[PDB]
RNA sequence: CAGAGUGUAGCUUAACACAAAGCACCCAACUUACACUUAGGAGAUUUCAACUUAACUUGACCGCUCUGACCA
């Protein structure tokens, strides 16, 4: 055997669900595309509807005129209600729904308690003989209380690696320290139950990721995850 | 981030003006998509044969 | 009957295994410009340079003007810089600039030119009319 | 092709083309900003996939020569991008048929 | 001359010139970018076309699909009647890649899905079965594999 | 009547002449030189220069390269050279940024073709 | 089984003047895969038969 | 936590001084797209003193890397 335990972590992330909003210079350049749009676009089959119905109004067969038309686009758009971007966990800040933050990506952190200590970390499980290291992340999904969640694999490879020994109180020469590799996987569809959520996991961004992991853990964790 | 790519303008030389509307999907999400008419929302109905 | 070479090939650093991910040149601009870099080594060769390139001697000529001056390059470079921040902070001057109606004074110019690098420029023009050759040999 | 759809050119203003002028070298640095962190975010990821590879052949070679292997189930992958606003809880689109022209 | 050292000094030809899926790097990938925005998809292919340059990916052909329209017809108020409502175009650009490595895979689906642009669909399948690898070659290309032919 | 390295028919640029006005433009600098048939440089004129540094905004845009040529086209006159060739290639001919070098020279008294050699 | 005659003929790309059975071979001299083979210490032509 | 090692924007054995250079990189126009080209943009000596030229030599200060301490 090896001293070094090997754990296949799992890496869970949700797409965002909703569009980042522009910055101050971005809306400035917008406005500019579509400004210079118009000034080098031909007249739409719109546009030159009204130009006509003009020239025959002012000298003198069309029921709707292309101005009336407008506005009955405008009633039935105010009519209906938009979604939400911020949803209400984001006011309440329940880290627990993926509702929240569907701008930005989150992760994934289960509370595990180890020495008779609360650490939260990322899912994982032992590996396994007869097993590749990939099919020990796929592992950690059944073990997760009440889940219903389909998870999207990227290839086989880890997307990272820590590496820890125990603090001289089971350290032994059989058991030396842990080795375990992270993966990476995307959340398609799905979310956990309702029997346990508050102690069970969270949800959270890389910039609110630290607070939860450890400052060396935390060191290996956001190297393979991305905030763009 | 998906305003890497997303803002641009078109690079044709003849086209007819475009104006930006939202197009709403069968679940109430919506998009921005250039349109030809100045609707200021697009609502997608939902098929009856798919039902 | 062959003869093995009596230096580097040209192109023997190539690698001809993996020549599909290989950068190109892809212009001509690029590879004009490494093509002189070549031409202005040695080679074990016949070359042009070897039959019409002006003839000189291996030992280093002497130089027997004034010493060089002395200048501080940290205290130069800085003020320096600072001069580039206040002609850019101009708007004036980048519109000029941006507009290509911005131009620079020719009697200033050459006010520096003879005090920083003109006895370099001189020296060099007086060694392209051959007054070095023949005046000091 | 016709010449009646043709609108006319407002020529544009001198503050207009300045601040036009202004407004496309504050957006090239803008875009420059965005590759540098993609550049090092794509850096980031392969120096630390490498690193962990080379960690598991140490510890068990035979686990290394699977992780390297392809995934006949990674394609097919179909992913949808975002959306202005989350969908609706409870909403009931009207009725309709849809044709296609082709 | 062949008998001098110099010999072959000019040689040119070996610079210039002289699919298969293997189990560790996938063959050919087919990017496929539906969008109702003609415009988001032919940056995003621009944008996933420069991506690929820097991180050493070969493209093999950047082209586009031909456009569908779509009509959208809404039923009349209070009646039976379907009348047209708006017209629905959908444009896809496709962007063919080949010679990716399944370790580099992770890094480089993350990266474009992270920069997906709103209303743009992103399908990447594999179609080196299908095959159909036939071109328009110039005349030297048809003259170089004639003689291997002969 | 001094005779010109004429050949060089199947390769660019050419040698048939006494001068020659090289420009080089690089990434952040422009440098125009005037240099001699057997390859000695006659003559500068770069951006990188403290002189023609201190009065540029930038020195890589069309007014760094026409600035040069005023300026070289003064240490032209001065260094007794009127004659000189210019080889541009097909896009840097069509360049802006040439065109008022050319310009600058032109204006500044050197005329950009040389004399044909007396041969009787 | 070997088969009497190519399906379609080629030219070689050898040079004309051809000593296809004179001097010794500068090709399979040495074994592959097996241990025991058969030498040929002459030049000749195999055809079908053989 | 010490121990050594190390220092120019991404790279470089570019930097004698006349000078912080060359390439790589980014936007726009051209291209279905890439590429070319044209037209633009952002850049750096870890910081200090040492008889002074010290990006260059010394140490400090500093950051970084590596190996152990530390470690679930």
């Amino acid at each position: 055997g090896s001293p070094w335990r090997l754990l296949g972590a799992l890496c869970l992330q949700r797409p965002p669900v909703v569009s980042k909003p522009l910055t101050p210079l971005q809306e400035e350049m917008a406005s500019l595309l579509q400004q210079i749009e118009i000034e080098r676009s031909l007249y739409s089959d719109h546009e030159l509807r009204a130009l006509d119905e003009n020239q025959r109004l002012a000298k003198k067969q069309d029921i709707l005129l292309a101005q009336d038309l407008e506005d009955m686009w405008e009633q039935k758009f105010l009519q209906f209600k938009l979604g939400a971007r911020i949803t209400e966990a984001d006011e309440k800040n329940d880290r627990t729904s993926l509702n929240r933050k569907l701008d930005r990506n989150l992760v994934l952190l289960v509370r595990e308690k180890f020495g008779d200590q609360d650490v939260w970390i990322l899912p994982q499980a032992e590996w396994q003989p007869g097993e590749t290291l990939r099919g020990t992340a796929e592992r950690t999904l059944a073990t997760l209380s009440e889940n219903n969640m389909e998870a999207k694999f990227l290839g086989n490879a880890p997307c990272g690696h820590y590496t820890f020994k125990f603090p001289q109180a089971m350290r032994t020469e059989s058991n030396l320290g842990a080795k375990v590799f992270f993966f990476k996987a995307l959340l398609l569809t799905g979310d956990f139950s309702q029997a346990g959520n508050k102690g069970h996991h969270v949800w959270v961004t890389k910039d609110e990721l630290g607070d939860y992991l450890k400052p060396k853990y935390l060191a290996q964790v956001r190297r393979f995850v991305s905030d763009l | 981030d998906s305003s890497r790519a997303s803002l641009t303008r078109v690079h044709r030389q003849a086209y007819a003006r475009l104006y930006p509307v939202l197009l709403v999907k069968q679940d109430g999400s919506t998009i921005h998509i250039r349109y030809r008419e100045p609707r200021r929302m697009l609502a997608m109905p939902i098929d009856l044969d798919t039902l | 009957r062959r003869t093995p070479p009596l230096g580097p090939m040209p192109n023997s650093d190539i690698d001809l295994s993996n020549l599909e991910r290989l950068e190109k040149y892809r212009s001509f601009d690029r590879y004009r410009r490494r093509a002189e870099q070549e031409a202005q080594a040695p080679h074990w060769w016949r070359t042009y340079r070897e039959y019409f390139g002006e003839k000189t001697d291996p030992k280093e000529k002497i130089d027997i003007g004034l010493p060089p001056p002395k200048v501080s390059r940290t205290q130069q470079l800085l003020e320096r810089k600072q001069a580039i921040q206040e002609l850019r902070a101009n708007v004036e001057e980048e519109r000029a600039a941006r507009l290509r109606t911005a131009s620079v004074p020719l009697d200033a110019v050459r006010a520096e030119w003879e005090r920083t690098c003109g006895p370099y420029h001189k020296q060099r023009l007086a060694e392209y009319y051959g007054l070095y050759r023949d005046l000091f040999h | 092709l016709d010449k009646a759809r043709e609108r006319p050119q407002v020529e544009l203003t001198f503050e207009e083309t300045e601040r036009r002028a202004l407004l496309l070298k504050k957006w090239s640095l803008y875009k420059q900003q965005e590759r540098k962190m993609e550049r090092d975010t794509i850096r980031a990821m392969l120096e630390a996939q490498q690193e962990a590879l080379e960690e598991l052949q140490l510890e068990s070679p035979k686990l290394h020569a699977e992780a390297i292997k392809r995934d006949p189930n990674l394609f097919p992958f179909e992913k949808e991008g975002p959306h202005y606003t989350p969908p609706i809880p409870n909403y009931q689109p009207p009725e309709g048929r849809y044709n296609d022209i082709t | 001359y062949k008998t001098k050292p110099t010999h072959g000094i000019g040689k040119y030809k070996h610079l210039i010139k002289a699919n298969l899926g293997t189990d560790y790097e996938y063959g050919v990938l087919n990017i496929h970018l539906t969008a109702y925005d003609m415009t988001l998809a032919e940056s995003y292919a621009q944008y996933v076309h420069n991506l690929c340059n820097s991180l050493s990916i070969k493209v093999e052909e950047s082209y586009a699909m031909p456009t569908k329209t779509i009509e959208v017809l809404q039923l009349q108020d209070q009646g039976s009647k379907m009348l047209l409502d708006s017209v629905l175009t959908t444009h896809e650009r496709v962007v063919q890649i080949s010679g990716l490595s399944a370790t580099f895979a992770e890094i480089f689906l993350e990266i474009i899905q992270s920069s997906l642009p709103e209303g743009v669909r992103l399908s990447v399948k594999e179609h080196t079965e299908e095959d159909f690898k036939g071109r328009f070659k110039a005349r030297p290309e048809l003259e170089e594999l004639l003689a291997k032919l002969k | 009547v001094a005779r010109k390295e004429r050949g060089w028919r199947t390769v660019f640029p050419s040698r048939e002449f006494w001068h020659r006005l090289r420009v080089i433009r690089t990434q952040h600098h422009v440098e125009a030189l005037v240099e001699h048939q057997n390859g000695k440089v006659v003559v500068s004129a770069s951006t990188r220069e403290w002189a023609i540094k201190k009065h540029l905004y930038s020195t890589r845009n069309v007014v760094a390269c026409e600035s040069i040529g005023r300026v070289l086209a003064q240490r032209c006159l001065e260094a007794g050279i009127n004659f000189m060739v210019y080889q541009p290639t097909p896009w840097e001919a069509a360049s802006d940024s040439m065109k008022r070098l050319q310009s600058a020279m032109t204006e500044g008294g050197v005329v950009l073709r040389e004399p044909q050699r007396i041969y009787e | 089984f070997i088969e009497r005659a190519p399906l379609v003929p080629k030219v070689r790309r050898e040079p004309k003047n051809l000593s296809d059975i004179r001097g010794p071979s500068t090709e399979a001299t040495e074994f592959t895969e097996g241990n025991f083979a058969i030498l040929a210490l002459g030049g000749g032509y195999l055809h079908w038969g053989h």
